[PDB]
């Protein structure tokens, strides 16, 4: 599998 | 604030990574990787150093650091 990254916006 | 970035390890030993914010409820988190995972939010449990992490529990509160784990297993 590739890496995987996500971005977790900071607006909830 | 500053960001750091979080290994999710799956059941199948699988790997999300995620970059978080300190003070971002980690709720967000557990959303984001049941929808990457298709499953319902509330089928997971997510645990750091073997404990519950709580919807609004954020990554200061825990204490974590970069590159550091959070395991899933079944509800």
């Amino acid at each position: 599998a590739e890496e995987r990254v996500v971005v977790i916006s900071s607006s909830e | 604030g500053e960001y750091i970035k979080l290994k999710v390890i799956g059941q199948d030993s699988s790997e999300i990574h995620f970059k978080v914010k300190m003070t971002t409820h980690l709720k967000k988190l557990k959303e984001s990787y049941a929808q990457r995972q298709g499953v319902p939010m509330n089928s997971l449990r997510f645990l750091f150093e073997g404990q519950r992490i709580a919807d609004n529990h954020t990554p200061k509160e825990l204490g974590m650091e970069e590159e550091d784990v959070i395991e899933v297993y079944q509800e």
